């Protein structure tokens, strides 16, 4: 059960890195909104950042959240420079996607998908 | 408004259901001679825990755990559920 | 040996050469060939649907060499650019019309070429 | 046997087996297996913890001189607990030799970067991340290099499907290209082509 | 010879005709439905029956390597003419 | 072909047609298979 | 220890005496090539492909027919073994016709596969091949005798398992043809299985002929529902369309064989389907509508009815998930009137104990018995694989078979006791010597068919056979773990309905007439509108519109057995799960989804929405329905015997006549077979 | 068994038609084993690591 | 020490990039495939396989192909042993069911029993 750590020895260091990554993302969000002449507000983008951060919050393995911290830092670094277009930033907002049925009755009406 | 069916689950080989089996080997037949129109479904399995499910009117169901019960305790619980009619 | 527009040939008696053996759709590296078959009225084993997606095909000539009866041939035509996407999605009737149109030169080409195969 | 069979080499097999014995007896800390294939190729299966020294040995020994780095390949075998097989290919110009170094690594555990041994791997293992998710510690610049920027997941893993999870199409309402769930016009027809008969008797696994 | 279903749309040699209530016929209006005017079963229906004097005949489609692989046909049954499985030609024994 | 004419066949076109793309006589793809699953026809008389 | 050690390729292995070379080579995980050997057929030893070399022995022996001895070393990869294999392959391919593109065996051909693996790469035969006259042996098996290799699996299958004795080998030398020598229409309950055992394309499936190719077919494993044997099958599909049905290797039920109904029901499965909900309009005609309108109308009529005014009927092709969903939905409205098409006697113990409605021993338990008594059944048509197992025990274990009823053909020889029910009173007393015969039997078996229980004296017959079984078991020297009493069912959904607490028989509906009736695939037409009042909201919920659809007020389309993940229990109490092969056509949905959505419209929604939660509810009702591929012993025979003696019925004088007598009545059993043109062709071909 | 036979011999011999069938539908069975074969492409070393 | 004792559950569902709809509404099936009954070969029944349930495939309105919307319909994985496949199923968070390996029972074959003196296993013809 003994494994080799990546960057964080325990859960607390991974939590601290999560905090630092969220701080950097919260710093960047207004500049990202202004740079790409986005149609969203600042608070909508920060709400999206929070929604991703809380969607990816049910895992307690330090190595898993360490890898997720590294991937989020790559995302942050890619948004630091002008490497993405407007499309790659706007991909997080599923706007053109039609809302799928969620309750059982509409899912029964539309097809066989559970 | 009244019970409609009785379901008794047991295992063939495990000792925990053994006292439940001691009921079936002794006092089940007179029970079917007492309430002929009340379906008492006996269900054997391989490794399940002893249980007693009773269905009432309008889909109401109650559960009784018969784990490590002797024959007389099983008889007491079963006479309680048939005489309840909650 | 030029590889161009696909065509379906015929025997010198009027009957279609293909016997729905599904070798060309199994050997196709782009999966552009779709074959659906049923035994027809006289009991002969013939195709009911032979579809070649020319926008999917890479013009590699595996179907023209895997065919044991020389039914499908990568013909000599190359001037068949279309103005619409669905005109490049050939069914069996378009391929058979291409074969009837170009048989007078595909037969000569295969007669000149078959000794190398 | 003579006309239609590829001829076998035995002096190269002997020299490769001798050098494999020499390597396995010169670095007993990290080497686990040494094999010579039928077509005279030497493969050294070593522990991940010796990713840096062993290759460095092959970079700097007088009798090895494996100066050139040819490949850095990751193989995904899902049936093992260490599902990733990191393989280095080395070429020695002085002795004109080729060697293969194999190590095992799962998804979460990292491996030390071989930038300080060969700088070409500074790109190569980068692509490995972009294709496999195998993290390389102490890499100078590790990010995606081949896939799209908003790509989620790693494509070359064997549980990843052939077609992706998203497709790009242009919408005039947002005046932009957008990603949608994948809906193919024709399903990729899976062909069952595995023979039900045994092909090679010398390659038979023992029964369970 | 093709047939004519009473919607005005021609009949393919397979037997595929869109119904009167099928909307896909809107892909044909303003254009044409390309069919084959040479039906294979009708084209082979006028071929003569080759009468041979051997119990086992061999067919390769003519031309050697330009035809179908060589197949042997038995003509023992005088009730039914032996029909080649590839080219569709049929042979009959004189006896 | 003035000295080596092509072999005459009963099915070879007697009128060569060029690229008719963009014309009203162009090619339209369609499925050449019949209906797969049949449907249950309800009866024409009432249940009374 | 009597086992001896032999050597294969220099490796020791421990085998039993009497074990051939090929069985030892399979024990060390290798496959010797073969054409005529079969693990379920007798050894012929004529194809000569299995030739191997024993070391220090200058003659090759046939591995399929040579018993091993101690100290033997077998070389399966030597030079002379490969030379013999290449020679036999060349001889086999000398006269084989060039028909591979136009042959259905291509892609799954044994001859091609072992020609690539072990044969040579070119043919030295420069002469003219032979040509064999074709034969017409029925409307199911397309026959082209030119491609045969005279493997004689036809002959052994027709003479040993089917037991019809119609096929033979006519002529001498290379001109010998495998046929019937006359225009004999070979028709039996297990004919199509020869298409399984032909290694070449000589015999093919006529409906499947020239339709598909095995390399482009996805295989999805499933369970047969046409009969109550519970055959494990696989479905080969091509691009979302059902192409063909093959058996699966399950040694306990249907070892590698299936009946013809399972093999050719897919043509009926793809015809006469229900694709869209239909409701009665003002004119009384069934007209198309939306799902929500039909569900709203059914729920609106359902909320008014309460108590005995609503009832349900279970069909023969309905899984336990839809059954428990409808049972809980009708228990939300306080209605216990749940009925099945097949009639089972509820007198005495009834459906409480599982001992009196199961094949209590096993399907394979017939391999252990020595005396089997059949009462009022025709197992050659009701359960063909059960009869095949009985024939296998009668052939190998020297089983003794005696039948009560009409003297039908059962592909073997039995003892016809009689047809009146009173013969049971002669057995339960001890007048005939057959009572002494089962008294002296070590492992006796009493089998009662469910078709005899359809009569008006099913309770009397069940009481008589139970009295016989408990007279034998309590007096003769039986071990006790041997279960004598057995009940053979002919409906797939019967055991699942009985295990769920349903009330078998339609008596509760004709007693108190309901005002709103459910027809969960009630294709048998058990109750007509005449037995019901003037205005009944009859709702049919099924895939095939056969009988109840023209009389229903609302038609709800459903999913067949290949279009849903469904739980079915066979006649021996073993639970199995089917898998999704294709989608229901049109707007048809899964049945339990329809019931749950109907309850959601009606305001009485059930506490489960996903399939695993439905299976959890099934486990809550009875766990035996959720543990798949496991048989649980049904005990307490003495209590059921004591309860059956409380009330005594009188046996009538009607002879025990099964509803099926000839092969004509075998193809017409369910709604799936009633929409099949292949079965219509079979009926037409056997009625001439 | 590796290279397909000629078209003139696949229409006369039985073994040539069988080997033409399997090679163009299933494909030849390559034995297990990993190799790295590199040639001198005009750009440089072009190698394929095949498993 | 450079080693940390972690007893947490091995879950990498958030690292594979799969959308949630395909990790909770799918049923992974671990099974040994059945032998094709038209062939006597058993080489395809030596490795365990992981497969997914078939979703909806409909017909293309234009030309009539099999158009699907399920990305995992052509994803079949091969594993040497059952426990490794079970670990891989638990690792990706797929709800899974396992069917046991149906080994054929060892039959008893005898060539002499076809010519028995009194038994019923005589061959009617040969
Ligand atoms: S040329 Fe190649 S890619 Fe094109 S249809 Fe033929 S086999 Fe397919
Ligand atoms: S390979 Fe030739 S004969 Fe076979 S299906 Fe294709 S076109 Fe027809
Ligand atoms: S049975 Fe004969 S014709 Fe058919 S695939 Fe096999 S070898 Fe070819
Ligand atoms: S037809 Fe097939 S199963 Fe019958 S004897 Fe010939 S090869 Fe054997
Ligand atoms: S398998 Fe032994 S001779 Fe045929
Ligand atoms: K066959
Ligand atoms: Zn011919």
């Amino acid at each position: 059960t003994s494994v080799k750590p990546i960057f964080s020895r325990d859960m607390n260091e991974a939590k601290r890195r999560v905090r630092e990554l969220y701080r950097a993302w919260y710093r960047e969000v207004p500049n990202t909104v202004h740079l790409f002449q986005l149609d969203i507000s600042v608070k909508q983008g920060r709400d999206k950042v929070r929604e991703m951060f809380k969607k990816n919050a049910h895992v307690t393995d330090p190595r898993v959240v360490d890898l997720l911290v590294i991937k989020g830092k790559m995302e942050l670094e890619e948004t630091i420079n002008v490497w993405k277009q407007r499309t790659h930033v706007m991909r997080f907002f599923h706007e053109t996607e039609a809302p799928r049925p969620k309750d059982f009755l509409s899912k029964f009406y539309v097809g066989h998908d559970p | 408004l009244g019970l409609r069916e009785i379901r008794i689950h047991l295992c063939q080989r495990s000792p925990g259901s053994q006292g439940v089996r001691d009921f079936i080997e002794k006092r089940y037949v007179e029970l079917k001679k007492a309430n002929p129109d009340l379906p008492i479904l006996i269900r054997e399995c391989s490794d399940v825990q002893p249980k007693l499910w009773a269905r009432y009117a309008f889909g109401q169901e109650k559960n009784v755990s018969l784990n490590n019960f002797s024959a007389d305790q099983v008889t007491r619980a079963l006479e309680n559920v048939l005489s309840s009619k909650a | 040996r030029f590889r161009g527009e696909h065509a379906l040939r015929r025997y010198p008696s009027g009957e279609e050469r293909c016997i729905a053996c599904k070798l060309c759709e199994a050997v196709c590296p782009a999966q552009a060939i779709t074959i659906e078959a049923e035994p027809r009225a006289d009991g002969s084993r013939r195709t009911t649907r032979y579809d070649i997606d020319m926008t999917k095909c890479i013009y590699c000539g595996f179907c023209q060499e895997a065919c044991p009866v020389d039914a499908i041939v990568e013909g000599p035509n190359f001037e068949f650019s279309t103005e619409t996407h669905e005109e490049l999605l050939y069914n069996k009737e378009k391929l058979l019309n291409n074969g009837d149109k170009w048989e007078a030169e595909i037969a000569a080409n295969i007669q000149a070429d078959y000794l190398y195969r | 046997t003579r006309p239609t069979v590829r001829p076998r080499n035995d002096v190269a097999h002997k020299q490769l087996s001798a050098f494999g014995e020499y390597v396995a007896e010169i670095l007993p800390k990290y080497v686990q297996q040494v094999q010579v294939s039928c077509f005279s190729e030497l493969e050294i299966c070593i522990h991940p913890d010796g990713v840096i020294p062993v290759l460095t040995f092959l970079r700097d020994h007088s009798n090895a001189q494996f100066k050139s780095l040819a490949d850095l390949t990751a193989v995904d075998i899902p049936t093992r607990q260490n599902r990733f097989e990191i393989v280095y290919n080395l070429l020695s110009l002085r002795f004109n030799s080729r060697i293969r170094v194999k190590t095992y690594t799962d998804e979460l555990t990292p491996v030390e970067s071989s930038v300080s041994v060969y700088k070409a791997a500074n790109w190569y293992e980068r692509e490995i991340w972009d294709m496999f998710g195998v993290f390389f510690a102490n890499h100078p610049d590790l990010r995606r290099i081949l896939t799209d920027y908003g790509f989620e997941g790693h494509p070359f893993r064997k549980d990843f499907p052939l077609s992706g999870y998203v497709e790009l199409r242009y919408d005039d309402e947002v005046k932009r290209v957008v990603a949608e769930p994948v809906e193919l016009a024709q399903e990729f027809r899976k062909f069952d082509l595995n023979s039900p008969w045994e092909a090679f008797p010398a390659y038979r696994q023992p029964p369970e | 010879g093709v047939r004519t279903s009473p919607t005005g749309e021609k009949v393919t040699h397979t037997g595929q005709v869109y119904d009167d209530e099928d909307y896909r016929r809107v892909r044909f209006v303003g254009r044409q439905k390309e069919v084959n005017e040479n039906f294979a079963i009708d084209l082979i229906a006028e071929q003569p029956v080759s009468q041979v004097g051997s119990r086992v005949i061999s067919c390769d489609g003519g031309g050697g390597a330009l035809g179908h692989p060589r197949v042997y046909i038995n003509l023992d049954k005088e009730t039914k003419t032996g029909t080649c499985g590839y080219c569709g030609l049929q042979f009959r024994q004189q006896h | 072909p003035t000295v080596k004419p092509p072999t005459a066949r009963k099915f070879i076109w007697t009128n060569h047609k060029f690229n008719l793309s963009g014309t009203p006589q162009q090619y339209v793809p369609y499925s050449t298979t019949r209906k797969k699953i049949q449907e249950w026809v309800p009866p024409s008389t009432p249940y009374k | 220890s009597n086992l001896i050690e032999v050597f294969v390729d220099g490796q020791s292995v421990m085998v039993e005496p009497g074990t051939t070379v090929l069985q030892a080579c399979e024990k060390v995980g290798m496959q010797i090539p073969r054409f005529c050997y079969h693990e379920r057929l007798s050894v012929a030893g004529n194809c000569r492909m299995c030739l191997v070399e024993i070391e220090k022995a200058p003659k090759v022996v046939a591995a399929c027919a040579m018993p091993v001895m101690k100290g033997w070393n077998i070389l399966t990869n030597s030079e002379k073994t490969k030379k013999a294999r290449e020679g036999v392959m060349e001889f086999l391919l000398a006269n084989h016709p060039l028909d591979c593109p136009i042959c259905d065996q291509g892609g799954e051909c044994d001859l091609q596969d072992q020609s690539m693996m072990f044969g040579s790469d070119r043919s030295r035969f420069l002469e003219g091949k032979r040509a064999v006259e074709d034969k017409n042996i029925g409307p199911l098996v397309k026959t082209i005798m030119t491609r045969c290799i005279q493997c004689t699996r036809c002959i052994r299958f027709a003479s040993e398992i089917a037991g019809v004795d119609d096929l033979g080998t006519t002529g001498r030398g290379n001109d010998m043809q495998v046929g019937t020598y006359i225009e004999k229409m070979f028709m039996s309950e297990l004919s199509g299985n020869i298409i399984d055992i032909c290694p070449v394309g000589a015999l093919t499936s006529k409906p499947y002929a020239f339709t598909a190719r095995p390399w482009e077919t996805r295989k999805t494993e499933s369970i047969d529902v046409m009969d109550a044997v519970g055959s494990n099958i696989v479905v080969s599909t091509r691009t979302g369309e059902v192409m063909r049905i093959l058996p699966r290797m399950h040694e306990d039920i249907n070892e590698e064989w299936i009946s013809d109904k399972t093999r050719f029901a897919y043509d009926g499965l793809k015809r006469q389907r229900l694709t869209e909900p239909m409701v009665r309009n003002e004119k009384g005609l069934l007209t198309h509508t939306t799902w929500e309108d039909a569900l709203s109308r059914v729920a609106g009529m359902l909320q008014s009815c309460q108590g005995n005014d609503v009832a349900a009927i279970a069909g023969g092709l309905v899984d336990a998930e839809a059954l428990i969903a409808l049972k809980d939905l009708l228990n939300r409205v306080d209605s216990d009137t749940l009925c099945t098409e097949e009639v089972f006697p509820t007198a005495g113990a009834g459906t409480d104990l599982r001992s009196n409605y199961l094949l209590n021993t096993t399907i394979a338990g017939v391999e252990e018995a020595d005396v089997v008594l059949l009462v009022g059944t025709n197992p050659r048509f009701e359960a063909p694989l059960f009869n095949a197992r009985i024939r296998k025990s009668w052939l190998h274990n020297d089983l003794k078979v005696a039948l009560i009823g009409s003297p039908v053909d059962l592909t073997y020889r039995y003892d016809h006791l009689g047809d009146s029910p009173k013969i049971l009173q002669d057995i339960a007393s001890g007048s005939h010597p057959f009572s002494q015969v089962l008294q002296e039997a070590k492992k006796p078996m009493v089998v009662l068919g469910s078709s005899a229980l359809q009569r008006n004296d099913g309770a009397a017959i069940l009481a008589a056979v139970s009295n016989i079984a408990q007279k034998i078991r309590t007096s003769s020297g039986v071990t006790g773990d041997w279960k004598v009493m057995n009940i053979l069912h002919r409906i797939a959904s019967q055991v699942a309905a009985l295990d769920l607490g349903y009330k078998p028989g339609v008596e509760a509906i004709r007693k108190n007439p309901p005002k709103m009736l459910f027809l969960l695939g009630a294709d048998g037409g058990c109750v007509t509108r005449q037995d019901l009042p003037k205005d009944c909201f009859i709702v049919y919920q099924g895939h095939h519109g056969d009988v109840g659809a023209p009389i229903a007020d609302v038609i709800l389309p459903g999913a067949a057995y290949t279009e849903k993940s469904a739980t079915y229990v066979n006649t021996e109490g073993r639970a199995q799960q089917t898998k999704v092969a294709v989608m229901p056509p049109g707007l048809a949905r899964e049945d339990w989804k329809i019931i749950r959505a109907l309850s959601e419209i009606a305001g009485m929604t059930l506490p489960y929405d996903t399939l695993d939660q439905v299976r959890n509810r099934l486990e809550e009702v009875s766990p035996n329905l959720v543990r798949y591929d496991d048989v649980e012993g049904a005990n307490y025979f003495q209590q059921a015997s004591e309860l059956s003696k409380l009330v005594n019925q009188q046996l009538l004088a009607d002879p025990l006549v099964p509803p099926q007598l000839t092969i004509k009545d075998f193809y017409m059993t369910d709604s799936i077979s009633r929409a099949s043109q292949t079965m219509a062709k079979c009926v037409k071909a056997v009625t001439e | 068994k590796v290279s397909p036979p000629k078209r003139a011999e696949m229409k006369t011999s039985m073994e040539s038609l069988i080997h033409h069938f399997k090679l163009y539908t299933e494909g030849y069975q390559v034995p297990p084993g990993a190799t790295y074969t590199a040639i001198e492409a005009p750009k440089g070393e072009f190698g394929v690591y095949l498993v | 020490t450079q080693l940390i004792t972690v007893d947490e559950k091995l879950d990498i569902t958030t690292l594979t990039g799969v959308p949630e709809e395909h990790i909770k509404t799918r049923k992974a099936r671990i099974f040994v495939p059945a032998r094709n009954n038209m062939q006597s070969g058993v080489n395809n029944t030596k490795k365990w396989k992981m497969e997914f349930d078939t979703r909806e495939r409909w017909e293309n309105p234009l030309m009539g192909w099999a158009s699907t919307a399920d990305p995992l319909s052509n994803l079949v994985l091969t594993f040497s042993t059952k426990e490794d496949a079970i670990a891989f199923a638990e690792k990706n968070g797929w709800s899974y069911d396992v069917e046991e390996r149906k080994v054929p029972k060892p039959k008893s074959k005898s060539y002499g029993a076809n010519f028995s003196w009194n038994k019923r296993t005589r061959v009617s013809t040969k």
